[PDB]
RNA sequence: GUAAAGCGCACGCAGGCGGUUUGUUAAGUCAGAUGUGAAAUCCCCGGGCUCAACCUGGGAACUGCAUCUGAUACUGGCAAG
RNA sequence: CGGCCCCCUGGACGAAGACUGACGCUCAGGUGCGAAAGCGUGGGGAGCAAACAGGAUUAGAUACCCUGGUAGUCCACGCCGUAAACGAUGUCGACUUGGAGGUUGUGCCCUUGAGGCGUGGCUUCCGGAGCUAACGCGUUAAGUCGACCGCCUGGGGAGUAC
């Protein structure tokens, strides 16, 4: 009954009725514990739903605060450790290991599903191996693109991109007082090098021009 | 009468955690001056400052962690009264560890652990928490 | 920064303490409450009776200015004393413009003397007179049509207690309160005081230099023990009283008000 | 998953013009075999319903302590209107050593091993309530660490 | 957002009077004016900017916000705000436990819903007399009382107040539930019980129009994003 | 304070405690060493009675005392402020 | 400790300076002061009034009430050494949010007015943190500490017996 007196937040319901019904809940911090009152003596209630309209896999996730931690919960019931983000379509890319992955990704058409729902949006269920090999295919890449951007001579390119974080794509709105550490800083010149990188953007949008 | 400088000392202190007071301020006193040192050294305070010159002022400033104070207690055990002093086997470990102990040595006046890798005992001040 | 340190003392430098600078604009009228805002901590609750003017209508309207008083700070919420007692500066400096040139000139209309002198009225106030001032001469106004105009020609003022008598016609001619108190004294001179608090016994009309009267609860009326001060008179008002016993030694004068 | 024990229910009365109103007091103590530990003081005309509003409290403003593996981090002293209490970490194997409520709410609270004294009053409500202080008073070294501007190896 | 010299013109720099203030305000004081405490702008403006921040925030995640003011000047101005931005409000006598106890007024809730019905959708006259008058007595109470709060299910995940000092039975329950507060909180009040506290003046009406106004605007500004 | 428990109030010898700085001493204090602290008993690791109790080898301990050699932060003494 | 005066006399506080240079705090024994009643010797004796007497009341009334009334109360010099001698709170020192007063200094300020802004001493009430069994205490602590002393260890028997 606490839920029906306001005392258990409940905000969507991402569940197939007929097999897996797992559905995270909120609370306000005042010694409640919602997926405890939702379960009850050894799963007393829990067995009710169980048992309801028919053997359904129901579940309850403690709802932490925010989305971000609605990615971990909605991979529930299993082991989540990481996950990538991103702008409108953020793609909850699920970061798990092989041997927990059987469980977490319990079958291929079922819970890929249910949880795609639990955010809303959509989730990728991924491996802890497949996260860095994804992730280096990025590194090089801002890299990775026949380097259309700044440019001058490739020796000091290759020394400059080794110290480089995420290559030098649109790196200029970041901090331009880093780089200035590095062994050879003397007139604003790199902070030159990544004003080219930004006339290469422009560049790239002439090539636009050259295409639109 | 004034019978213990230090015990006042440390009583200004736990006064001024209490109330949320920034900074504690006393006359200075050498052995006080030291147990201030220890204390920035194990990082009860922030930092303490003697000023002055015929009677000079310690100036201790108060250190806050998440609202609640830092020093969260802070007693002597030797005192006037009673002096305790302790041989190197036997010194104490305050909060089993986490705390510390002034003690006065014949090195100068160090922290419980810092005592006993030296190798020898003394007189106990006080102990921090 | 400082930039609020300056502006501290600035609008400190812009505001005084008393009803002088005319600055609180009436932020909302309702019968019976007009209210202001003069750069204080809080909103005035006026009184609708500081604010109609000789005839009984209002006359300010939104946005319209009279500074109030001041002095006096935070019974329990709330800001002022009332603006009226401002227009009594008002009033004090254009009796005091007499002195320049010796002559003040307004309408004065005295019909009867309360306390031996003629009461005179300039426009919304009427105040009291001793008896001489009213007439140049033995003239003797009851023979003159009845709350007649000529002007105020002052003969007295008690310059202390607000007495102050003035003489209607003849347009042609032109401690401390209690060593020496047989001023009002003899049995029954009459007065015009502001009473000041009734404290369901009295009501404390005190108006003549840093004295007290309490006309109490017997007389105030022609009803005995059912009467309750607050109903009858009012609160910060000038009435009919008159002294009816004085001490100058314990400092009690028993004033009524059921003549 | 949380554990739920009824320490005490005592009968208590109320004096009316009729005669005695009787009523009966159930405290209880629930907790998830970790840090986290509550306590519910509950009352009705009969039993049953006051323990269970004993355990719905108790549900309900429940606090976290910060264990090191079995036992405490250090001795520690808690104290409430009588019951002051001393209870001090032990090695593993030992039990808890502690007598009536104050067992209760560290069996709960998922301590296996404690050197535990109840000094002054044994009231069990005070001596419970007074266990919880010392539990929550009681920081980790982690805590210290960062209250103190340090690393853990540095405190030891 | 909300400058310096428009608060300045509303009067929120006063502050009550120098015995009836507080010695935890004393940080927040600038100093005394005639006897008069004065509230600093300096440290004021700036939180004030955050506590909008935060209101901005929690309206982007669809929070619910309560607008509390039963000070009896500002309980119109209260109203109009919370309409506004259409959140929820209290501007009348704070039902104790309305909160803490929501589940018994959540029935409330639903008694005054069904006796609106009843006047509005049922259209079925047709009652006696004094029965009548009861009913509609009932619904003026039910009405007065949680007018604002009727459409509001749960509870507020935010509650703005007017005065600390008044509300503090509302601030009290909020903190035991542990609902984000965001008090304006003059000199003579308690703050520790707020989480976003706010020095201004609560009694004058032109300041607590403005304060109110800002919040509108930052909370429809967070419904917009 | 009200549960037992502040002398009715003072002065004041003995006694207890004693602001701050420098120097010195080294009594207290601390460190190391030497001598002793009987054996048995207790405790640790072992061994022997079929096991155990029991017996038994070696250690540790006996928290102390005395001396010698250092340390000098604190307490004390002495000297100057 | 209370009408005025005078004579002799102790302390307290403030204002600036100047000096001494730890000379201090506490204190078992010890010494002193110590309400009222009480005692001794000598004075005094209006009023009041233990005791006492009578009149009432009452079942009784060795009381309460009434009418009287002696010790005493008053003075001098001795003794007594106790009281709910209470803040039922030992003394000395330091530190910790506030408000409203009272009293007594004192510095500045146009005292332009009984005022304005401070800064000291003593003092009444309320109240925060903290403390407390609670009541409450709360910068005059019953808070946070130090120095020294005094005292307590179930109720009665008993603060009695020897």
């Amino acid at each position: 009954p606490e839920i029906g007196e306001e005392v258990i937040e409940i905000k969507a319901a991402a569940r197939d009725p007929g097999s897996r019904a797992k559905i995270a809940v909120k609370t306000n911090d005042k010694r409640i514990d919602p997926v405890g009152a939702c379960v009850g003596m050894r799963g007393a209630r829990v067995q009710a739903v169980s048992t309801e309209l028919g053997g359904e896999r129901i579940d309850i996730v403690l709802w932490d605060d925010n989305p971000a931690q609605f990615v971990i919960n909605a991979m529930a019931p299993a082991d989540v450790a990481s996950i990538v983000v991103d702008e409108d379509k953020h793609t909850m890319d699920i970061a798990v290991e092989a041997g927990n992955l059987a469980q977490a990704i319990g079958r291929n058409g079922q819970n890929v599903r249910l949880a795609s729902q639990l955010s809303g949006w959509e989730l990728n269920v991924m491996t802890v191996d497949d996260l860095q090999a994804k992730h280096q295919a990025e590194a090089h890449a801002a890299i990775d693109t026949f380097t259309k951007y700044l440019d001058i001579d490739e020796d000091f390119a290759t020394v400059l991109v080794e110290e480089g974080f995420s290559t030098l794509e649109e790196l200029a709105y970041v901090p331009m007082k880093e780089l200035l550490e590095i062994e050879g800083l003397d007139e604003p010149t790199v902070e030159a090098l990544r004003e080219r990188a930004k006339n290469a953007l422009a560049t790239i949008a002439q090539a636009q021009e050259e295409s639109l | 009468s004034m019978q213990d400088p230090i015990a006042d000392m440390l009583t200004r202190i736990r006064n001024g955690q209490a109330a949320n007071k920034a900074a504690v301020t006393m006359p200075s006193s050498k052995l006080k001056v030291a147990i201030a040192n220890v204390l920035k050294e194990e990082g009860f305070i922030e930092d303490f400052k003697v000023e002055g010159d015929t009677k000079p002022e310690l100036e201790l400033t108060l250190k806050y962690f998440q609202g609640k104070a830092v020093v969260e207690s802070i007693q002597r055990v030797s005192r006037p009264g009673l002096r305790i002093y302790k041989r190197k086997d036997e010194l104490p470990k305050v909060m089993a560890g986490l705390g510390i102990a002034v003690v006065s040595t014949s090195k100068g006046v160090m922290t419980d652990r810092a005592a006993r890798q030296a190798g020898l005992g003394g007189e106990i001040i006080c102990y921090v928490a | 920064e400082s930039f609020a340190q300056l502006f501290e003392e600035s609008l400190k430098e812009i505001e005084t303490r008393p009803g002088s600078i005319v600055r609180g604009v009436v932020v909302a009228i309702d019968k019976d409450v007009v209210l202001v805002d003069a750069g204080l901590k809080s909103e005035s609750a006026i009184p609708a009776e500081q604010f109609k003017n000789a005839q009984g209508e209002l006359e300010i309207q939104v946005g319209d200015e009279v500074d109030v008083a001041l002095d006096a700070v935070e019974d329990g919420f709330g800001e002022t004393l009332l603006s009226r007692e401002k227009a009594k500066r008002h009033e004090a400096w254009i009796t005091l413009e007499k002195a320049y040139e010796d002559a003040e000139t307004v309408t004065g209309v005295i019909n009867g003397k309360v306390k031996g002198g003629f009461t005179v009225e300039l426009n919304g106030i009427r105040a009291f007179l001793p008896g001489s001032l009213v007439d140049v001469r033995p003239v003797r106004d009851t023979l003159h049509l009845e709350g007649k105009e000529l002007e105020f020609k002052v003969i007295k003022l008690d310059q202390k207690r607000n007495n102050v008598v003035v003489s209607r016609r003849a347009v042609i001619e032109s401690e401390d309160p209690w060593v020496a108190i047989a001023k009002r004294y003899p049995e029954g001179t009459k007065l015009t005081g502001r009473v000041t608090n009734l404290t369901d016994y009295g009501c404390f009309v005190e108006i003549e230099e840093g004295v007290e009267g309490l006309v109490h609860v017997s007389e105030m009326d022609w009803t005995n023990k059912n009467i309750h001060p607050s109903k009858v008179v009012n609160v910060g008002d000038v009435v009919e009283v008159m002294v009816l016993d004085i001490d100058e030694e314990r400092r009690r004068i028993s004033l009524g008000l059921k003549q | 998953e949380l554990q739920e024990k009824l320490i005490a229910v005592n009968r208590v009365s109320k004096t009316v013009k009729g005669g005695r109103i009787f009523s009966f007091t159930a405290l209880t103590v629930v907790g998830d075999g970790n840090g986290r530990v509550g306590f519910g003081y509950g009352k009705a005309r009969e039993v049953p319903a006051a323990i269970q509003k004993a355990m719905e409290k108790a549900r309900r403003n429940m606090i976290n302590v910060a264990l090191n593996n079995g036992t405490l981090q250090h001795p520690v002293k808690g104290v409430h209107t009588g019951s002051r209490v001393f209870m001090q970490p032990a090695s593993e194997g030992t039990g808890i050593i502690a007598g009536g409520a104050m067992r209760a709410v560290l069996e709960v609270a998922g301590v296996h091993n404690v050197l535990a004294k109840a000094y002054g009053s044994t009231n069990p409500i005070n001596v419970v309530r007074a266990t919880i202080d010392g539990l929550e008073n009681m920081n980790s070294p982690e805590m210290v660490a960062a209250k103190r501007g340090k690393s853990v190896e540095e405190i030891l | 957002t909300v400058s310096m010299r428009d608060m300045l013109k509303a009067g929120v720099h006063f502050g009550h009077q120098t015995r009836y203030w507080n010695p935890k305000m004393k940080p927040f004081i600038f100093g005394a004016r005639n006897k008069v405490h004065i509230i600093n702008l300096e440290k004021t403006v700036p939180m004030f900017n955050e506590a909008l921040a935060e209101l901005n925030k929690i309206a982007s995640r669809k929070g619910k916000i309560l607008f509390v003011g039963t000070k009896r000047a500002a309980s119109e101005a209260v109203k109009d705000a919370a309409l506004s931005c259409d959140q929820f409000f209290v501007n009348h006598r704070w039902l104790g436990g309305m909160l803490t106890n929501w589940k018994t007024v959540r029935q409330s809730i639903k008694r005054l819903k069904d006796l609106e019905t009843q006047s509005q959708d049922g259209t079925f006259d047709k009652l006696t007399k004094k029965e009548a008058l009861m009913r509609t007595r009932e619904l003026e109470k039910l009405e007065n009382s949680l007018g604002g709060i009727k459409d509001m299910g749960g509870l507020p995940d935010a509650l703005f107040v007017i005065d600390a000092d008044h509300e503090h039975i509302a601030i009290k329950e909020a903190n035991n539930l542990g609902i984000p507060v965001f008090a304006i909180v003059d000199t003579n009040s308690d703050p520790d019980g707020v989480d976003f506290v706010i020095p201004g003046n609560d009694d004058a009406i032109r300041a607590v129009t403005l304060y109110l106004g800002a919040v509108a605007a930052t909370v429809r500004e967070g419904r917009s994003q």
